[PDB]
């Protein structure tokens, strides 16, 4: 007997057919457009989307007035609206079936930083996040895969201690000023 | 020239196993 | 046809038992007849003594003949022929040495490989051949 | 750079009748000016020794984009009667009037009263253009003004393009005539993919006793646009 | 033909204008500089090969 | 029966410098990013072959429900005039398949071909538009479709539907 | 029926054809000792790889950059009229037809 | 894993170099190797077959 | 109301329009002024055009609807140039503004919604 927890799960599955040209091309396009690190980052999001769409299909197998369908579908739609992948006017299970993987990729902090003009490239956005230059409200966040909620989107800015955010100049500026 | 060679390489791969090579040679005989 | 009566569970259960025993995979698995069938006696690897190098003693410069050796398994005393992965790994192996042997060729035989040889040499003196070839380890005497 | 004013250049006929190629350091698509000495929308013209040609802009016209894109047939030829739906101000209509020539006729339909005033001024100088300021959804309201035509060109950009073209085709298009339809995928259905829209629009044409024969995209100049050419009631 | 709107954008001064396409190629410096360099290289290897 | 004999008989019989340079070179479709079809969208239009319907009846599989289980998306099966004609020529023995084909949810699309041969008609639609999925169990038809880029193939494996060249397969059977 | 009079087989048998084919082909042809970095990391004979392979993220970045270059051969990229239209800047080919036939 | 063995051996890419004419025979010309002789060998064979 | 200012937005649509104009300014996606709005139409980079119906000479912006009908670009009128001035982030009245096409923008869903709302006004 111990006081530890053994609860864990995997977050991705390797592809079923390992040599498909269409699959490789799709992965290349996604990684290139969103500046990802490897294939595992794509497979993780694909796993998440597969779970969501399977739940939506299973709910759609039931009758409209089934209490379980109403309760679980409302919960799922509310979560999807909160994370920002759906619209408030699209609160139906059919629109959940319409969802794609690019919709989830657009909610990462890395692409949010780039699209708001804080960075001039997607890789520059990744580097800026990893070097503790970006804050969401009070909190400094250095995880590129941080999924931005709808309300948090308007409060992404440079951190107060960052040289870009009005803080103290960095190591290189101070050394070069000392030189001259 | 390179495109022509790459097409033959696929046929070479299409029988690169030892049993595959002996397969045709009885059949051509 | 078979019985399709409501009260026929006992008759149906006896049929399925007989069908299981006719499966050759089921009999072999449950009686344990083929546990020791493989040349390694149920193991995945084996240890042997290097007898002599058939390929080098013949003077053919084929380089497929040259990497064939004869070893004797310690467990059962059988004499087999194995491949050395590369010419120049023969230099690391001497006669009367102790080597580790694994299987080879279930997938098939490549072009330029001698058919009928189903073993390969993996380690000598408990050191992998690739590590010796790459200069990452030294063979202890 | 480009085709600067004051440069020597050579003009040769195109594969399509009534169309010409302006060969120089750059190649331009030109039509023979029906009214010499005048530019409709600021295009560059070339003088020949009494004869003048006008450059055709593929960014501002969809017919020029299809011609530069490699379409097989356009069916607009000299001496032909053309019904034009969605004339707007008449930038493309002016080039169409050049192709048909003095013998041909163009019927320009445009519902907007703002663009209608420009169309009348263009019709002052070109005697082969008949302006029609009416809604193309109700062809019976202008059946008096239009005779049987050989080609129908439609650039209406509406969700109900196929119904509008079919109604005009039944009323005014002769047997064996042809139609050229420009399709903007985002206009029929923004929710559907662009490629699925094109297959649906072809299907609707077949259900209206029209036989489409070819299609192409206008990719260098437009995104998610297509042009479909077909024949109406083919002869046996 | 000239357009009044393209006075600065696209117009050649009347001194630079010629009567034929060949005379235009004879006048411009950029083409002449590149063409003679390429022509010299070809004749250099032609002499280099033949010898 | 002689329906069998006539079928095998039919299948056996089945097997100057001034001139302008002109040539027909069809353009590569803009929908494809190399071998990946981007315009193929979550509303899937699936062209159903005649033998696909019959084998779905044998495997006890509902058409629309089993396709949704494979893809987790809205699927629209499509029936051509060529395919509908071949079901009618089969006779009263195949009346169940004929009733299934005429389902208001299905998309009924016309075709003006010469001939009734539905393998040729389905290949032509695949070449023209690149927006369909082909559902068939016929082996030689699948060989022809595999030569056309960007078109997935749906087929029956074990007692489930399976997809062949689609990256967004999701709920598809593993081996 | 005899062949055309212009044909050489009109006046040649198989013997002449065998000899003429050979002739035609021939004519047509004409105080502390610290260990070194090498000892500390026994790299050995490790294959040498490019610096781009060191970082998988930047390696994927170059693959996407090249892929867009290779795509330019297949398909034309959409561009706006950011300057006044002045021609094609390449040729206009009038004999090549790219439309898709519907049947 | 023969590929791993070959790749490790091919890490060093130096190739063997060509030896030139001795200095005291430099007036005679360049020392011909097999690649040079193959050009003059095929040229003579081509003419003899034509003749 | 001058009959030439036909697509006049109501109170509800005006609030949505001015909200999107302010957002477009933050995304560096707004061109302000009649002359600058004209240039975006010539270059084909305009999503829609918003004009002020209270310009004392209304004729000074009437060339813009003509250009939109050729490029197929939606356009509307609002009742105030002073309110349109604040929404554009300008301390002066503005009688015409243009929302610009930008690839990959996060405003694509809101711009698409506004475009359809405009087109319903024209029946
Ligand atoms: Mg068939
Ligand atoms: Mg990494
Ligand atoms: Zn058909």
């Amino acid at each position: 007997p111990v006081a530890r927890s053994w609860v864990c799960r995997k977050t991705y599955v390797t592809p079923r057919r390992p040599f498909e040209k269409s699959r490789l091309d799709q992965e290349l396009k996604l990684i290139g457009e969103y500046g990802l690190r490897n294939k595992r980052e794509v497979w993780r999001v694909k796993f998440t989307l597969a779970k969501i769409r399977k739940a939506a299909r299973e709910l759609l197998t039931l009758d409209e007035k089934d209490p379980r369908r109403l309760f679980e579908g409302n919960a799922l739609l509310r979560r999807l609206v909160r994370i920002g992948v759906l619209d408030e006017g699209k609160m139906k299970l059919d629109y959940i079936l319409g969802l794609k993987i690019e919709d989830f990729l657009e909610r990462r902090l890395q692409t949010q930083v780039f699209k708001l003009g804080l960075a001039k490239s997607i890789h520059h956005a990744r580097v800026l996040i990893r070097q503790r230059h970006i804050r969401v409200r009070k909190q400094v966040v250095n995880i590129p895969s941080f999924i931005v909620r709808l309300d948090s989107q308007k409060h992404i800015d440079f951190s107060l201690r960052s040289p870009y955010g009005g803080g103290r100049p960095g190591r290189v500026k101070r050394k070069n000023a000392k030189k001259g | 020239k390179e495109h022509f060679r790459a097409k033959q390489k696929e046929e070479e791969e299409k029988l690169k196993r030892q049993k595959d090579l002996r397969k045709k040679l009885f059949r051509i005989q | 046809g078979k019985c399709r009566g409501l009260r026929t569970a006992r008759k149906l259960r006896s049929h399925r038992r007989d069908q299981k025993w006719h499966d050759k995979q089921y009999k072999k698995a449950h009686l344990g007849t083929a546990l020791k069938a493989n040349p390694f006696g149920g193991a995945s690897h084996a240890k042997g003594i290097v007898l002599e190098k058939v390929g080098v003693e013949a003077k053919q410069p084929n380089s497929a003949i040259r990497k064939c050796v004869r070893v004797q398994l310690i467990k059962n005393g059988k004499k087999i022929t194995a491949f050395v992965p590369n010419d120049g790994c023969l230099n690391f192996i001497e006669e009367n040495d102790e080597v580790l042997v694994a299987g080879f060729g279930r997938k098939g035989h490549a072009v330029g490989d001698i058919p009928g040889v189903r073993f390969k040499v993996v380690k000598v003196a408990n050191v992998s051949l690739l590590a010796l070839y790459k200069g990452k380890k030294e063979r202890p005497r | 750079r480009g085709n600067q004013s004051g440069k020597n250049v050579m003009v040769e006929p195109h594969r399509h009748e009534g169309v010409f190629i302006c060969r120089g350091k750059e190649d331009a698509l030109v039509t023979k000016n029906l009214v010499p000495g005048e530019s409709v929308y600021g295009e560059k013209r070339v003088s020949i020794s009494k004869i003048e040609y006008r450059a055709w802009n593929p960014f501002r016209s969809k017919l020029a984009a299809a011609i530069l894109g490699g379409v097989d047939q356009i069916h607009i030829k000299p001496g032909a009667k053309v019904l034009y739906l969605g004339a707007a101000s008449g930038t493309t209509v002016s080039h169409v009037s050049d192709i048909v020539g003095p013998d041909g006729l163009v019927y320009a339909v445009e519902f907007s009263h703002r663009s209608g005033r420009d169309l009348i001024n263009l019709a002052k100088k070109r005697t082969n253009i008949i302006p029609v300021i009416e809604d193309a959804r109700h062809p019976h309201k202008y059946r008096m003004l239009i005779a049987m035509v050989d080609v129908i060109f439609a650039d209406v950009a509406q969700p109900d393009q196929t119904r509008i073209v079919a109604l005009n085709a039944h009323t005014f298009l002769r047997n064996g005539g042809h139609f050229v339809i420009s399709i903007k995928a985002n206009c029929i259905d923004s929710t559907a993919s662009a490629e699925a829209v094109f297959a649906s629009e072809v299907k609707k044409m077949q259900q209206e006793n029209m036989k489409p024969q070819e299609q192409l995209t206008l990719e260098p100049y437009e995104r998610d646009h297509a042009v479909v050419v077909g024949v109406y009631r083919p002869p046996p | 033909v000239d357009n009044p709107a393209d006075f600065y954008h696209s117009r050649i001064p009347k001194k630079q204008r010629k009567r034929t396409i060949v005379e235009e190629l004879l006048a411009d410096s950029e083409f002449r500089r590149y063409n003679r360099r390429k022509y010299s290289e070809i004749m250099a290897e032609k002499a280099a090969n033949a010898a | 029966g002689k329906q069998k004999k006539t079928r095998k008989y039919a299948t056996m019989k089945r097997m100057d410098p001034s001139a302008l340079k002109e040539r027909e070179v069809p353009q590569h479709p803009s929908c494809l990013f190399f071998q990946y079809n981007t315009q193929l969208g979550p509303p899937y239009h699936i062209l159903v072959d005649t033998n696909f319907i019959n084998f779905s009846i044998k495997a006890k599989l509902d058409l629309v429900q089993s396709m949704m289980d494979c893809l987790y998306a809205k699927c629209i099966p499509c029936i051509t005039d060529c395919v509908m004609a071949e079901i009618e020529k089969l006779g009263q023995k195949y009346r169940v398949a004929l009733r299934i084909a005429k389902d208001p949810r299905f998309e009924r699309l016309p075709c003006t071909h010469k001939g009734t041969y539905a393998d040729d008609c389905l290949v032509q639609r695949v070449t023209q538009h690149k927006c369909y999925i082909v559902a068939t169990v016929d082996r030689d038809l699948k060989r022809r479709i595999r030569k056309i880029p960007g078109v997935p193939i749906m087929y029956i494996s074990n007692h489930r539907y399976n997809i062949e060249r689609m990256p967004d397969d999701y709920g598809a059977p593993r081996f | 029926l005899p062949p055309s009079p212009g044909d050489t087989s009109y006046y040649q048998d198989q013997v002449d054809d065998f000899h003429e084919a050979r002739s035609r082909a021939a004519l047509a042809k004409g105080a502390k000792r610290a260990i070194t970095y090498q000892i500390a990391k026994n790299r050995g004979l490790t294959p040498r790889r490019k610096k781009i392979d060191r970082n998988p993220r930047v390696k994927h970045r170059e693959k996407f950059r090249r892929a867009k270059i290779r795509r330019r051969g297949q398909v034309r990229e959409v561009r706006k009229e950011e300057q006044r239209y002045s021609g094609e800047l390449s040729g206009i080919r009038a004999g090549v037809k790219k439309s898709i036939k519907l049947k | 894993m023969a590929a791993a063995f070959r790749k490790a051996a091919k890490s060093r890419q130096r190739e063997h170099r060509e030896r030139s004419q001795p200095g005291f025979r430099k007036h005679l010309g360049l020392l011909e190797k097999k690649k040079d002789y193959k050009l003059r060998a095929d040229d003579y064979r081509k003419k003899q077959e034509y003749l | 109301v001058n009959p030439k200012a036909y697509p006049l937005a109501d109170a509800h649509l005006t609030k949505k329009l001015l909200d999107l104009v302010q957002q477009s300014c933050n995304y560096k996606q707004l061109r302000k002024g009649a002359n600058e709005a004209t240039k975006t139409l010539n270059r084909g980079i305009s999503e829609f055009i918003v004009m002020a119906a209270d310009a004392e000479p209304l004729e000074i912006i009437l060339h813009l609807p003509l250009l939109c009908e050729d490029k197929n670009v939606p356009y509307v009128f609002v009742r105030s140039k002073q309110a349109l001035g604040r929404a554009c982030g300008v301390s002066r009245p503005v009688i015409a503004c243009s929302v610009t096409i930008k690839e990959g923008s996060q405003l694509k869903q809101q711009i698409q919604s506004i475009q359809q709302s405009i087109e319903r006004l024209l029946v």
